[PDB]
Formats: C-alpha cells, structure tokens, sequence
RNA sequence: UUGGCGGAAAGGCCUUGGGUGCUUGCUGGCGAAUUGCAAUGUCAUUUUGCGUGGGGAUAAAUCAUUUGUAUACGACUUAGA
RNA sequence: GCCCUGAAAAUGGAUGGCGCUCAAGCGUGUUACCUAUACUCUACCGUCAGGGUUGAUAUGAUGCCCUGACGAGUAGGCAGGCGUGGAGGUCAGUGACGAAGCCUAGACCGUAAGGUCGGGUCGAACGGCCUCUAGUGCAGAUCUUGGUGGUAGUAGCAAAUA
RNA sequence: GGAAUACUGCCAGCUGGGACUGAGGACUGCGACGUAAGUCAAGGAUGCUGGCAUAAUGGUUAUAUGCCGCCCGUCUUGAAA
RNA sequence: GAAAUUGUUGAAAGGGAAGGGCAUUUGAUCAGACAUGG
C-alpha cells in the first residue's frame, strides 16, 4: 500500500463574500475530481478537516486538527460550503483539506 | 493535482492565459510557464506595437524612476498582466504570485520535464481563423528585448537534443512492443480484456 | 450591610419535565447493509480495511468480523454511517451469529476465553465460505486506499 | 450547587469604548454618545464601532448570572451573609473589599457551615 | 563500480560490472482483538544551538597613523613589520 | 446596421484595473449561478396593545402570567436610569488585624451611564438603602491655571586687528 | 384510422441526500391508530453511546491573515476637505 | 504621590503613517466544577 489515504483532496479557497464584505462563519471550498453542483451534492454532510502543525505540542503530538463539514453546494461547477467548528484562519485560502467518506450513505 | 505545473507558454494568448494562471496560483497551485517568447496576441504586429508605446510613454513626471516600470521582455509583458489580475499589494497576492515562475525558452531543471497547453487559452482553438495576431517575442524585441537571437540560439540547441532524445524514447516503446507482442493475446491478456483492461 | 437585601428571591423548587412525546421506533438500515456483504470500514482503530457484516445489533450498530484470520480485525461493533457497504457479498447461512448482542459486547486488559474462541466459530465458516470464490480471500486481506483520480461520487464499490 | 437556568448566552461580550478613546489620551474608555453632526459613528457607517443599544439587552432568564449560576451578593458581614441562608442554589456571597483579614475567616466559616457559596474565598488570606 | 553526455540557472542524465534488502509471478505455517461504535493514531524539511569521531585549513578587516589622483562630515584614494 | 473619415491642449494614466477580437465587443433569446441591515421561519432584548390573576393558602399587585404587533433618526420633546459634594433617617453598617486614595493587555455583573472583586501601594477615615439638597458629570470655547512633549543636542554662542 | 409522446396543470401519491433550530417544563387542548387493553410523529427533543482532566471547552489580550474603516468638533443645501 | 512626558528591563510588531470593525490561527493569561465507593 502505496496509498493510505481515506479522503478526498481539497482546496480551501474564500470565506463565502460578497464584492466588498466577507463572512467568516462559511468556506467554500474545491474539491478535487468535482465540477458541477450535481456532483458536489455527493459530498453533501461528508466531514471536512483541515489539518496543520505547531511548535507547542499539545496531545504528545504537534499536529492539530480543525473540523467542520460540508454542508451545501456553490456556484455551477462542483464547488462546496463548509462550516467548521472555529472559522478556517483566512491564511489558509489555498491550502489543503480533507473531505472524507463518513458520513457514508453508500 | 501536479506539485509544479509546466505550460508551454507557445500558442497561447496572453490575456487569457494570465486569467487562467492567475487563478490556479490563488488556488495553490504552482505554475511555471515557459517558452513566453512564442506567445501570441490577438490584433496585428503594429497594432501591439502601438500599444505597448502608450504604456511607454507613462512615467513619474518629476523622476521616472518612481513611475511605471516598462519590463520587455516576454516573461515580463506576460507578468504584467499576470500580476494585473492578482491581489498583488495584499499579503495574499504576494504569496500567490510566488508560487509563479516565468521564462522564455524552456531553461532546464524543465528542460527533461514534461509541459502542458490550455486550451482555453489556445490561440489557434480560440481566434477565428483569418484573424490576425502577433507573436510576443517580435514585439518584445521590437520595443527593446535584448536576447531574442540567444534565446533561439539556445533553443533550437536543445530542440536537437530533444529529438535524439525522443526518437530514443520512441524506438524503446518499439521494444516494449516487440515483447508486448508476445504477451499481447496471452491468457491474462484475455482475461485483463474482460474488465475493460 | 454592604447590599440591601433582595425583596422577592424565586423558589428553590425545580419543576418537573413536560411529558416529553418522543419515541423511540426502530431503525431501517439502508438496503446496501445485507449480511455477508463487505464492508469497508472508513473511520476509527480499522479504518480501510475491508470487512464482513454479520447482524444487526439492538443500540443500532453492525456486528462485523474480517475474518480475524484473514485480517486482524475481531468480531467487533461498527456504526452503519461509518462504513462503504461495497458490491460484493459472502454467503453467511452457516454462520451461528446469534449468541452476540449488546451485552455480550457490554465492558465488563485481558480478552476473555469466550471472545477468543466464538471468534474462531465463526471465523472459520467464513473463511471457508470466502475460499470458496477466487481471490476474495486476498482483497479481504488488502486495505481500501483512494488511489490518485478516484472520485468516490461516482466510483462502484 | 445551583438552578437548572437555560445556558447563558452573553450575545455581545466586548466592551464598548468611546469613540477616540484610542486616539486621544484625554478621551476614557468609559461610553458616551457621539453627538457631531458629521459622525462616522453616530451615522453608523460600515467599518465603524458598535454602539450601545437595548437589542444586546440579555435573556431576562439567565441575566445576572455569574458562570457558577448564582447572582452575586455582596456581604459585609455574618449577619449580612445569613441573609442568603435558605436561597443558596440561588445566590453565592461577595466579600466586600474593605473587610479586615480576621473577619473574612469567621464569614467564611459561617458560610462553610450554611452551605453558602463564596465568590471570592483567599481574599485577605495568608498563603 | 565501468564508461559517457549535460553550462540557459549545466548540479542532472544515460551506461558497465558485480554485491546486497525486498519481491504480491506462485504455494504454505503463524501473527493481529480489549485502541472497546468516529474524534486524536504515517511524519515531511527548514533553520539554529550544543554533543560524539573521522577528515581538513592555520586569515583579515576596521580604529588609529599616513597620501591628496579624493573630500562639507562620513566616503574615496595611497602608505606603513 | 457595425465599421472608417469629419474628431485639435497642455504632469504620465485610465470601459474601475488587468486584459479581451466566431470577445471578456454590439443586437437578441434561453437557462443556471452569486449577493443587502429587504422578504420567510425561529430564538432573545425592548416598546406598545389586549387580556388573566392575591378566595384562605412563606419571599416581589406599581408584581406574577398569557397573547399579538412593532423597532431609522438631526433640531427637538418626554420617560427610565448611572454618577458626584453636602443634609434627615436607618443598616447598633466597614475600618490601624489597615478607612479613603492610587496602580494593575487579573476576575465578575450590567445594552449602557457604571457596579463589584483580587493583587500591589497606602495610612484615618468611610460606605449601603429610603429621603433631602445643589456651586452635581467636559474633549473642544485662538477657554482659565499649572504641568509636559516633538521640534533638538537643533538654530545658534561669527561686529569691535591677536 | 388507432396509438404514443411532448407541453401545461392537479394529487389531502410514495420516497432518498444535505442544512439550521430544539424555545417550553406536572396535568388540562384538538386529535390520530386501535375490537379493546392500550398506543401515537396529536398544545416546542428525546433516546443510546463515547470523549475531557497539570485537560475539552470558554473569556480576555497580543500578533498574523481575509474583507472592511478618511478627523473630531462646528456653522452649512453640501466638510475627510 | 495620578496624567502628560522619561530612563532602564521584559515581550512583540514594523517594504511611504499609526489607530479601528467583524472573524479565526498562533502565543500568553484567566476561569466555571463537585464528589463517589475504599
Ligand atoms: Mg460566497
Ligand atoms: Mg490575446
Ligand atoms: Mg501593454
Ligand atoms: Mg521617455
Ligand atoms: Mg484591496
Ligand atoms: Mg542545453
Ligand atoms: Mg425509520
Ligand atoms: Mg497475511
Ligand atoms: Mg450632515
Ligand atoms: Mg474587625
Ligand atoms: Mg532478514
Ligand atoms: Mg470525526
Ligand atoms: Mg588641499
Ligand atoms: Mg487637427
Ligand atoms: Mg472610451
Ligand atoms: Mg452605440
Ligand atoms: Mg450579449
Ligand atoms: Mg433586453
Ligand atoms: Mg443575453
Ligand atoms: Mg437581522
Ligand atoms: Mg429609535
Ligand atoms: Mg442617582
Ligand atoms: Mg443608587
Ligand atoms: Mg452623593
Ligand atoms: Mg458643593
Ligand atoms: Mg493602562
Ligand atoms: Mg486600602
Ligand atoms: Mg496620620
Ligand atoms: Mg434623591
Ligand atoms: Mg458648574
Ligand atoms: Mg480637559
Ligand atoms: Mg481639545
Ligand atoms: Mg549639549
Ligand atoms: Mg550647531
Ligand atoms: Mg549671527
Ligand atoms: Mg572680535
Ligand atoms: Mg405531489
Ligand atoms: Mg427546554
Ligand atoms: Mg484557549
Ligand atoms: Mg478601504
Ligand atoms: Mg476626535
Ligand atoms: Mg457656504
Ligand atoms: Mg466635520
Ligand atoms: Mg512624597
Ligand atoms: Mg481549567
């Protein structure tokens, strides 16, 4: 096993906004292999995860986790909106998350 | 989807390339175009020319060195309207904007690495037929680009090259073939044909 | 005094629930979830790793079992929105499966002679059932993995 | 030690500082209105603090609640405290800055007694 | 380890001869649990300090002084074992 | 119709920018999509309205309770509250075992005016509640007095022989 | 000649996925399903299960990041001027 | 023995001002527990 992984790859692109005023409370987000509304509904309540590191470790371990998920879709073509459970740090706008099988329906 | 993305920067359009570029380094993805020099706009030679004077002609009245900057060259004509379509002065674009690299003539580490096109940017896909256009390299030159000639200097150098290369490549799949053969309509063979493979 | 005191304070009773006017009806599970048919475990301590559904257990959860032979993986609990109930299926007559329930599972370290030996009951009807057909017994060894350019939202299973 | 109460829900915990209160040092935290004709702040433009009004008024529940759950009562003394003998899921006792050290432990004894909360037991206290 | 090739930023590429770990091309014998139904479970590379032992090298610059091809001050340019 | 000519102004520059030529232009049609303090449902605050309720039944009848609607605001009107000096009354209120005051990207309460507490500093006084009373609340007035900055180690300290 | 189908509209037809909410706190109302005992989705969420302890969670503060924010006071039809 | 203003020490930030609003990362800091058998 080559391959481990058990999500599928994501980008974290904009708070949800307006021209000129922005919204913390959702993200929308890419996900890769997705391009149209039909398709992203496939993800629709699925659990995102944006993973980072720190200096101070915490658990033993200096890795961290911010969970939210997938709650509807964006747009026409396979973009998605999450809410997490703190607000994604906006210095993420283009870094990577997960969107996972659970919760699964097949 | 791909760590670094190399774009044959050739046949393409400026404008919409940029818009495609730009977008994909806001998104995380790193690009780096090559060959700018055999990129087109769309409109005739002269037209670009004159154009391309106007934003000459612009500069910090009372000391120009503050004023407008004029790059030349095509990695920077193409730049620029790179950078037009980017965030650039916000933290933000900064960054987007380094995960960009921008040459004319494809300069190693690429030279042995495989480049793509775009076609929503692919000027012989996109311009109707007729329609004239001009090729960025001859503007640059024209309004003071200094290295077109080394640059064909050193790419027609690694064209040469290349070929030995692929016409290796092209005669190993010969091999490759010689043995497929003899596995070509084996048992697996049949059987990897049932699945669609 | 340094505050005058308060002319009312409430009451110290605390008032009874409303009669409250849920309850609890059973659980459908999807039609995918049939006995026997291979799971693929998505989450928690066996994440992909591939799996045989057995029962149904009454606190809504999928009895489930491997083989332990053939994997690691024990007759254990699963939750059903956890799990990828794929395509293919293992026969599962032959298979006891009745004496597990909820307080069989229910924490009573140091695993019980029971566990380790109904495992073994019920392991080895399953491997002999899975043996039956070429190379079940080898995917059910190997983990479930997202390969590059697989898009789930229209993948098989 | 305290009622059921719904969870308290605050709705806007930051302070509300006067208008150029960062600015100027003359100018104290403490509100005021801003009254200028031209105002940003009056005016209410978009970027612009948030001012005091009765709509972050609190659940009328859950207001005056400390995070233990009781309102708090400031107590001078025993005889001030046993004021809050029976309502002790109730209220909880504030001791009051100005009483002397030796004071504290018989009202804090009292209190130990009476099953009565204190907010601030190791006030005036020696270790 | 044998040959080559690469200067556009070559800092990489092709090739020779063995050695050695693995090999899922194939057939066996074990192991996995109790991490308790998800959380929280591969650790990637930067620097920077110390630590072991192995190889290795054994300088200048500034201040001051001095020149006037220089100079408002700094700066510049010379000179001194 | 579109395009071309007619079409000349002063710092270098503006379909908002980049840039766009079977458009990212012009005319038209068809769908989808994005987004306001507006609309729909819900919680909570307040305001107004309409009711219910002390028959004897522990602690608020100006109170408790049920229901509906509504919320922009200068000049301005009114209401309800916050805070200060002093006065009557009361907590037989706090206090040299530490009053008041001051310090505190420490804590709590209130939409707010503010209130309360801890720690440090201090050293002789001082609060709460009902009421009375006013020389009662500052950012401004080229406001008054005082105190302090940047300017700045700066301008300069070069007439009158040495 | 006999059909289908599109288009439009109706069903007090069935049904899957996702999202936010869970105000109230004995009973009392209107009902529904039942041959009945009784049960119910019928005047507002319950059940089961797990996790957190020099921790989960939260308040404050500093900084960074995305979007947003001209100097108050004044006279004025009009002031960041 | 307040404030303006200042020296030191400590932490931090700083591509042509600073300061503010909503939001979260990160660091610092502060919480509310309540009690069961030996
Ligand atoms: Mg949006
Ligand atoms: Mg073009
Ligand atoms: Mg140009
Ligand atoms: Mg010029
Ligand atoms: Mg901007
Ligand atoms: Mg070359
Ligand atoms: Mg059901
Ligand atoms: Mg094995
Ligand atoms: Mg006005
Ligand atoms: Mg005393
Ligand atoms: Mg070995
Ligand atoms: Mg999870
Ligand atoms: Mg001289
Ligand atoms: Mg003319
Ligand atoms: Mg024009
Ligand atoms: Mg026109
Ligand atoms: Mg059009
Ligand atoms: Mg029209
Ligand atoms: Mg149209
Ligand atoms: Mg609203
Ligand atoms: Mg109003
Ligand atoms: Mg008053
Ligand atoms: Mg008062
Ligand atoms: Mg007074
Ligand atoms: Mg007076
Ligand atoms: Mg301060
Ligand atoms: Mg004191
Ligand atoms: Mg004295
Ligand atoms: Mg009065
Ligand atoms: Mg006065
Ligand atoms: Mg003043
Ligand atoms: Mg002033
Ligand atoms: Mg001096
Ligand atoms: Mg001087
Ligand atoms: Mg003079
Ligand atoms: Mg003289
Ligand atoms: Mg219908
Ligand atoms: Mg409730
Ligand atoms: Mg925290
Ligand atoms: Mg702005
Ligand atoms: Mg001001
Ligand atoms: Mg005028
Ligand atoms: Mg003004
Ligand atoms: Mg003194
Ligand atoms: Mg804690």
């Amino acid at each position: 096993a080559e391959s481990h992984r058990l999500y599928v790859k994501g980008k974290h692109l904009s708070y949800q906004r307006s021209k000129r005023v922005n919204n913390p409370n959702v993200s929308l987000i890419k996900i890769e292999g997705v391009a149209t509304p039909q398709d992203a509904q496939f993800y629709l309540g699925k659990r995102i995860a944006y993973v980072y590191r720190a200096s101070k470790e915490v658990r033993g371990s200096k890795i961290r986790v911010m969970w939210g998920k997938v709650t509807r879709t964006h747009g026409n073509s396979g973009v998605v909106r999450a809410t997490f459970r703190n607000n994604l740090p906006a210095k993420t706008f283009g870094a990577s998350v997960r969107i996972f099988l659970y919760p699964s329906n097949i | 989807v791909e760590p670094v993305v190399v774009i044959d920067g050739k046949g393409h359009l400026v404008g919409r390339l940029a818009s495609v570029v730009a977008k994909q380094l806001l998104n995380g993805q790193k690009i780096v175009v090559v060959r700018a020099e055999e990129l087109n706009i769309s409109g005739e030679f002269f037209r670009n020319k004159l154009k391309y004077h106007d934003f000459l002609r612009k500069a910090t009245a009372f000391n120009k060195t503050r004023g407008p900057f004029h790059f030349r060259a095509p990695s920077r004509i193409f730049y620029k309207a790179l950078r037009g379509m980017v965030s650039h002065k916000t933290a933000r674009g900064k960054a987007a904007l380094e995960r960009l690299k921008v040459f004319e003539g494809i300069p190693p580490p690429y030279d042995k690495k495989k480049r793509v096109v775009v076609p929503q940017a692919l000027r012989v896909l996109r311009l109707k037929p007729g329609r004239k256009y001009t090729t960025l390299g001859k503007l640059s030159t024209s309004v003071g680009w200094k290295y077109e000639d080394v640059v064909a200097k050193l790419e027609a150098k690694r064209k040469v090259s290349s070929a030995e290369y692929y016409a290796k490549k092209r005669a190993f799949t010969k091999k490759v073939a010689s043995a497929n053969a003899t596995a070509a309509e084996s048992d697996v063979a049949k059987q990897l044909a049932a699945l669609g493979y | 005094s340094a505050q005058k005191a308060p002319k009312w304070y409430p009451s110290e009773d605390v008032a009874a629930l409303k009669k409250t006017r849920k309850a609890a009806r059973p659980q459908k599970l999807r039609a995918s979830l049939v006995p026997g048919t291979v799971l693929i475990l998505l989450a928690g301590r066996f994440r992909g790793k591939r799996v045989v559904y057995l029962k149904h257990l009454e606190d809504n959860t999928l009895l489930i079992s491997g083989p332990f032979k053939v994997n690691g993986v024990p007759l254990r609990r699963v939750n059903a929105r956890y799990v990828i109930a794929t395509s293919t299926k293992v026969s599962v007559e032959g298979v006891n499966v009745e004496k597990f329930n909820v307080e069989y599972f229910a924490k009573e370290k140091e695993i019980k002679a029971e566990r380790v030996e109904d495992q073994k009951v019920v392991d080895k009807a399953l491997i002999a059932e899975i043996k039956k057909t070429p190379l079940l017994k080898q995917y059910l060894s190997a983990s479930f993995s997202l390969k590059n350019g697989d898009k789930p939202h229209m993948l098989k299973f | 030690a305290s009622l059921p109460h719904p969870k308290i829900v605050k709705k806007h915990t930051k302070k509300f500082k006067r208008h150029h209160s960062d600015r100027y040092h003359r100018v104290a935290e403490n509100w005021r209105k801003q009254k200028g004709i031209d105002s940003v702040v009056r005016r209410r433009f978009r970027g612009n603090i948030s001012q005091p009004k009765i709509g972050y008024g609190s659940n009328k529940k859950t207001k005056f609640l400390s995070p233990s759950g009781h309102k708090t009562f400031l107590v001078a003394n025993v005889k001030d405290l046993e004021t809050l003998t029976m309502h002790t899921k109730t209220y909880a006792a504030e001791i009051a800055h100005n009483i002397s050290a030796k004071n504290r432990v018989v009202i804090l004894a009292r209190a130990k007694a009476l099953g009565i909360k204190v907010t601030n037991p190791k006030g005036r206290l020696a270790l």
